């Protein structure tokens, strides 16, 4: 077992071809912790204002102060989280975000392979620190698998078969399994960049007012690691075996925004379901964290629930137990889509929501006429002194 | 216009059927033979809702009779109200289940289930705007609890949107007539907390506990029983049918009575009941039938409600009342009573009101409570359970179909889960840690 | 002339509108089946009035209305009723499920399949009538079709009319007693529309109106026939001004001119003086003193709020039948020198007033004694933000575990919607407690000086 702490980041990408034709507006801005956003059709009361663990300004491309490089968040995340790997212990990554935001980006990357997302420099530093680690006294062993939900429904990317539904089952000491699940081995991430190609080349996708390719169920990217001791004895044993499950999920859906009728409201919904239920335990567990961390008393058990929808089920072993988790909420800086981004902000609120509040300065007239009194007070006590 | 399809499985869900469809042909004055002869205007103004209508004004049930052995299909045709049912609906094989789950959900229930669903998507298509469906079935008997588990599975895989409902006779504490029956009632339940929105438990303890006291029988008989829980159905969905001062259909009480998915288990009532030769002392009024109506031994499910806490109400009147006094006594009973209702939900009774009460009684009420002490039911099945799983009692009958131990397990902890859920919304203060 | 659409939402609408209606036929002396013998005896006259009515060649009349619900058990009531020849054919149902105590059942998916009809028969009604003063909708929260059509509705009927009023006469959820264990919701979700695109709107509370009953008319088990005839003398009374003649003629946009200061605190009480038995009826005067000074007991509020713990911003009086305007004044005076009733500091003047001359009518079978005055009294006060503050209470209540909010979002509402209202009433509620405040002291800052 391990103290659930729950990592909650955002990035703000920069302009693409169709916002810079416009004459788009920012509207996030940032400092420290603390992010706030305006409405342009409300611009007399406030703006509203988030807080959460991590901050990114990926907006301006060629600034170089306060550049959330993927080097940085890479440092900020997948370090820390594949040495808890190599501990023996369940990973988890979660990439939420709206058609524009810039989700696929942090977990992928650009094309050129000059800056990576998450998952190549998770990967490569795997492979690379094993390959430049193993002995003759170790053995090590990594396989892939790939499997997506929809409409609470488990279909297959890898297999190239119909594509008929599996069905979930429960192995009583191992938990949660799918039966029928292709689990292939590699050697590289070359390998994996092809295994995940040719699933999301498998993926389903249906066109909206919003984008003509949006997501409308979620991914799971499971790598099962295992490591082998081979000691100075015949016993020749698994020292233990650790999972990394690198988590699509869709975004959230509103009739406001996707109008059409039919299968697409019915997905929309079981989308926000699936979100309600995953928010709701995320929250349980940093709470569980939170209480004897303070108190001394763990609040019993909590019993936290899963059996609630199969996304949560499925990923069980991964949120709890031993393990850690790590969220990443991409935003978009259209001054246009207002709403996208506050629900988007809204919902990255939760999950150990962190205090936020505003500051606002005095007239510059005002700060520099009680800067000189206060000098003229300083003198006065020159004088008096 | 909201349809309901009506379904029925073994021997037990077929007697319950037999007759809710006598009492109900009489409320709205059906003869035997389909035509009508009753008096008032308003019997006919919703007739569509459980009937459909023939050629020379005769008009014919919903009803689909399911089952794996003739006999009680036979019993059915052979009696009062036997002519009454389309014939193409009585739906049967041969060499039943014989109190064996697999049998009833893996192997035989396999050939039928086709036709059976042939006739349910013929019967359904022909509606307007079907609201939803129905089972009546009981869990300790194979073809009853397979089947009905199969059919409940198909038709929510094809028609995602309705409601299902269910009464479900669970096994009794004391009294058995079965000795595999914790087998079948979990790997069931098993299905059943997936797959349904609605489910109303039902005990022939309780029912022959009110029989016994309450009605003052000294002889009673499963037409009893089978006329109390038919009561029961049929003041359930009384809004749909009839004009009222605030209606409430089936899914008004299935959005008020269930706040998460997996808690939809509730226990039934109805009142008032005078027992006979003593209606002349018991003076008939609305506070009279809420005191009746709480009353912890008036339940059919077997469960002290004391033991508990309620996390919903729901009360449906049937008569000409005032809402004043309605209203002041669910307050009344709430105040008084606060101890067994949870705190993190400002009101918790959800009251109804219909205007035409049943044939002879000025006033009539039915209660839909959904309380945690529900959860000692499945508690026990548990205890006895993994009492004949340590050392696999009958198992062989089971794994000869093909039946893989695992699936065994996976409910074993399907139904823990179930009693671990309500028993963290029982205590009646959470905090320090 | 002055014509007012009615629009009826959800079961209380539609009941509410059938007391309305039944008072309107009696006082105008239109028969249920719509002719009007008493034209004919008098052999020609302005009785068929516009306000309500539109006569067609025949001389037959035929409301101005448009009932709306999504089950049929309500209207097919109507349909084979006592008035089933009054109204035109088209009562507008949803022949389908009703939106059942859900918010977005009613705004998002069943709510839509019926809004562009109702939309085409209230232009056609809007089309029919020759310089239009307002709308009078009556809805239910609480409700899911009251709060969910009604919302969509009033947007609809914003963007397409505008500078047109929009009155409300709504029911609140009661502090005690409720029919629904997801009211709280509906409430909340409901008050932004209800803010936004409303100009004036009226609140009424179940609980209250069966206290009043018990009191005065020593109805011990009252039912909705009651409350809903004594909304019926309310609306009645409102709406006088255009239809009589009078001394002081008060239009529906000079209530709006003079009742609300600012635009966003549009949320005042009603009350209704004389509701006195028949048999109560004697051993008493009933004079214009007696009735206006009832007018301010608290225990005669519509709305279970106490006026004692906040202060009135702005009261109005519409006063019927034999009154003098003296005595009135007098009344007035003998008001504004009690301790008891308070007055912000910036609102010296602080009464309208308005006399009409047709007294009020009995309804045959009611339970109110006939009278010769009658008086109804609209405040905009600070106190109602008391009751608001008690259902906010119970809407946290629920949504610390979220209770009830997988049946929401599986039709269409981000989890994000139900904060960022809260977020509204709570906006709300700053701004009565911010003007109820007595004027800084000697507001700006310090004067005396040189001359
Ligand atoms: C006072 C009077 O007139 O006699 C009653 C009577 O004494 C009581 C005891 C009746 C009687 O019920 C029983 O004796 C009984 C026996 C076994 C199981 C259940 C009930 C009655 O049989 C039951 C019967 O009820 C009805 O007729 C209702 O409409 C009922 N329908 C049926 O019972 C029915 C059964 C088969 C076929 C058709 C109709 C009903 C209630 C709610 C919703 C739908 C239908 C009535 C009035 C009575 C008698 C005759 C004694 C009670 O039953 C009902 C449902 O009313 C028992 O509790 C009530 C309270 C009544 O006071
Ligand atoms: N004063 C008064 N209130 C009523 C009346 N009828 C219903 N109500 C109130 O209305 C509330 C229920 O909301 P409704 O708008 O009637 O519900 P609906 O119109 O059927 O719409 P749905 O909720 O979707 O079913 C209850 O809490 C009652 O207090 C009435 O006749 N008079
Ligand atoms: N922080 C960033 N810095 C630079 N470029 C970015 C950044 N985030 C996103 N981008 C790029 O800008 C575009 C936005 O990402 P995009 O592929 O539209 O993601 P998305 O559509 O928001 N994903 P999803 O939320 O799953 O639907 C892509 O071309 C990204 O490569
Ligand atoms: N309430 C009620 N229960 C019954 C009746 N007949 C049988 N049962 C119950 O049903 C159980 C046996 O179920 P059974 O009908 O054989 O299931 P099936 O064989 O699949 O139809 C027994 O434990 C009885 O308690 C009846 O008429 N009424
Ligand atoms: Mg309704």
């Amino acid at each position: 077992m391990a103290g659930a702490s729950v990592k909650v980041a955002v990035r703000v990408r920069p302009f693409n071809s169709r916002e810079m034709s416009r004459d788009s507006k920012c509207i996030i801005q940032m400092s420290g912790s603390t992010t706030t956003i305006v409405n342009p059709k409300q611009p007399k009361e406030t703006p509203k204002s988030f807080s959460f663990d991590y901050s990114y300004w990926s907006h301006t491309s060629p600034e170089d102060i306060n550049y959330a490089s993927q080097k940085q968040v890479y440092r900020d995340i997948g370090e820390e989280m594949l040495q808890h790997a190599f501990e023996g212990y369940n990973v988890c990554i979660f990439a939420y975000g709206q058609t524009g935001a810039g989700k696929s980006y942090t977990m992928m990357g650009k094309q050129e392979k000059d800056q990576q997302g998450i998952i190549p420099q998770l990967c490569e530093d795997l492979f690379s620190r094993i390959n430049d680690t193993t002995n003759d006294n170790m053995s090590y062993s990594v396989e892939v698998s790939y499997m997506e939900i929809y409409c609470e429904r488990v279909r297959d990317l890898l297999n190239p078969k119909n594509k008929g539904n599996l069905r979930v089952r429960e192995h009583p000491l191992l938990g949660p399994y799918v039966e029928d699940l292709s689990k292939l081995a590699v050697t590289s991430y070359n390998d994996i960049q092809d295994l995940m190609d040719s699933g999301n080349k498998a993926r389903t996708v249906a066109a909206t007012n919003m984008n003509e390719t949006s997501s409308r169920s979620h991914a799971v990217f499971n790598i099962i690691f295992t490591q082998k001791r081979h000691d100075a004895e015949t016993n020749i044993t698994t020292e233990k075996v650790s999972k990394i499950s690198l988590v699509d999920l869709a975004g959230s859906e509103r009739a406001d925004s996707t109008g059409a009728k039919g299968t697409r409201l019915k997905e929309g919904a079981n989308i926000n379901k699936s979100l309600t239920t995953l928010g709701k335990v995320i929250s349980a567990l940093a709470e569980m964290d939170s209480g004897p961390n303070k108190n001394k008393k763990k609040k019993k058990t909590d019993f936290i629930l899963y059996r609630d929808s199969v996304l949560t089920w499925l990923l069980r072993e991964n949120l709890g137990g031993n393990s850690r988790t790590a969220m990443v909420a991409a935003l978009s800086p259209a001054d246009i889509n207002y709403d996208e981004t506050l629900s988007t902000l809204r919902y990255a609120d939760r999950a150990k929501q962190i205090r936020c509040n505003a500051v606002i300065n005095e007239d510059p007239n005002n700060k520099l006429i009680r800067e000189l009194k206060d000098e003229v007070t300083r003198l006065r006590d020159l004088l008096y002194a | 216009m909201r349809e309901i399809v009506h379904i029925q499985a073994g021997q037990c869900g077929n007697q319950i059927g037999a007759k809710f469809w006598e009492v109900i042909s009489d409320e709205h004055g059906i003869d035997p033979t389909g035509s009508y002869h009753g008096d008032s205007d308003l019997q006919l103004e919703r007739i569509n809702v459980y009937y459909n209508e023939a050629t020379g004004n005769k008009y014919v049930p919903r009803a689909i009779l399911v089952d794996l052995e003739p006999g009680t299909m036979d019993s059915v045709r052979s009696g009062p109200f036997g002519q009454i049912f389309r014939p193409d609906n009585f739906v049967f094989g041969q060499s039943g289940a014989g109190n064996n789950w697999a049998k009833g959900h893996y192997t035989e229930g396999a050939e039928l289930v086709d036709s059976v669903l042939d006739v349910v998507r013929k019967e359904s298509e022909s509606c307007d705007c079907l609201q939803g469906f129905q089972l009546t079935h009981s869990l300790g008997g194979g073809t009853g609890s397979g089947m009905g588990t199969l059919l409940i599975s198909k038709i929510r895989e094809e028609y995602p949107d309705r409601i299902m409902n269910t009464f479900s006779v669970m096994p009794s504490p004391k009294v058995s007539d079965t000795v595999v029956e914790p087998y079948n009632a979990t790997l069931s339940v098993h299905q059943l907390v997936e797959n349904t929105d609605e489910t109303y438990c039902i005990d022939n303890e309780a029912l022959y506990d009110i029989c016994f006291r309450t009605l003052k029988l000294t002889t009673p008989t499963y037409g009893d029983l089978n006329h109390l829980v038919s009561a029961t159905m049929s003041g359930v969905t009384t809004c749909l049918r009839f004009p009222g001062q605030l209606n409430a259909d089936l899914r008004k009480l299935a959005v008020n009575m269930v706040p998460f998915p997996r808690l939809h288990f509730f226990m039934p009532g109805f009142a008032p009941l005078t027992s006979r030769g003593s209606q002349q002392y018991r003076a008939l009024t609305v506070p009279e039938l809420t005191q009746q109506m709480f009353d912890s031994k008036n339940m059919m499910a077997a469960c002290d409600p004391r033991h508990g806490r309620y996390l919903t109400v729901a009360a449906i009147f049937r008569g000409r009342m005032s809402m004043k006094e309605v209203d002041e006594q669910m307050l009344n009973v709430q105040n008084k009573n606060s101890s067994y209702f949870v705190e993190w939900i400002p009101n918790n009774v959800k009251t109804a009101v219909c205007d035409i009460p049943p044939r002879g009684l000025k006033m009539s009420a039915t209660f839909i409570g959904n309380s945690t002490a529900i959860q000692e039911l499945f508690k026990r099945i548990s205890e006895q359970f993994t009492a004949m799983f340590r050392r696999k009692a009958f198992l062989h009958w089971y794994t000869g179909e093909g039946m893989d131990e695992m699936e065994f397990t996976e409910a074993e902890s399907n139904m823990n889960d179930l009693v671990s859920e309500y028993q963290q919304y029982q205590d009646a203060t959470a905090d320090e840690q | 002339m002055r014509e007012c659409i009615s629009i009826h939402v959800g079961q209380a609408g539609v009941q509410i509108g059938n007391a309305c209606w039944e008072l309107y036929c009696l006082e105008h002396g239109i028969q249920p089946d719509g002719q009007m013998p008493s034209d004919k005896t008098i052999g020609g006259g302005d009785d068929s009035f516009n306000t309500f009515f539109s006569e067609t060649g025949a001389g037959k009349h035929v409301p101005r209305a448009v009932f709306v619900d999504l089950e049929p058990t309500v209207i097919d009531e109507v349909r084979t009723g006592t008035y089933r020849q009054l109204f035109h054919p088209e009562q507008l149902i949803t022949g389908k499920e009703d939106a059942a105590n859900n918010y977005a059942r009613g705004h998002y998916t069943i709510g839509k399949e019926i809004i562009d009809l109702v939309l085409d028969r209230i232009r056609k009604l809007a089309d029919q009538c020759t310089g239009l003063q307002g709308f009078l909708v009556f809805h239910s929260f609480g409700g899911g079709t009251g709060s969910g059509f009604t919302s969509l509705l009033m947007e609809r009927l914003s963007v397409d009319y505008g500078k047109k009023s929009k009155l409300e006469f709504s029911i609140y959820p009661a502090p005690q007693v409720s029919t629904a264990v997801v009211e709280p919701y509906n409430s909340i979700l409901t008050t932004h529309t209800t803010l936004e695109h409303s100009d004036c709107a009226f609140m009424v509370d179940n609980e209250a109106i069966y206290d009043i009953c018990r009191r005065n008319l020593d109805i011990e088990r009252p039912t909705y026939t009651n409350l809903n005839r004594l909304i019926s003398q309310i609306v009645s009374s409102i709406t006088a001004s255009l239809r009589f003649d009078g001394a002081l003629n008060v239009d529906l946009t000079e209530f709006q001119t003079n009742l609300v200061p600012y635009p966003r605190i549009h949320f005042p009480l009603a009350t209704y003086a004389p509701v006195i038995s028949a048999e109560k009826a004697y051993h008493e005067q009933l004079s214009v003193a007696e009735i206006t000074n009832a007018c301010f007991e608290p225990a005669n509020q519509m709305v279970k709020c106490d006026p004692r713990h906040g202060k009135y911003m702005a009261c109005c009086l519409l006063y019927r039948g034999d009154v003098v305007p003296k005595d009135v004044n007098a009344a007035i005076a003998t008001i504004k020198t009690k301790r008891s009733i308070q007055f912000v500091d910036w609102c010296p003047t602080g009464f309208k007033v308005g006399i009409n001359y047709q007294p009020p009518t009995v309804v045959p079978g009611g339970d109110l004694a006939k009278v010769q005055r009658a008086v109804c009294m609209l405040s905009n006060t600070t106190a109602i933000a008391e009751a608001w503050a008690r259902l906010d209470h119970k809407f946290d209540l629920m949504y610390a575990k979220r209770a009830f909010v997988h049946w929401y979002v599986g039709e269409g509402m981000e989890e994000g919607e139900f904060s960022e209202a809260r977020e509204d009433m709570a906006a709300l509620e700053k701004d009565y407690e911010e003007v109820g405040v007595d004027s800084v002291e000697g507001e700006g800052e310090e004067e005396g000086e040189e001359y």
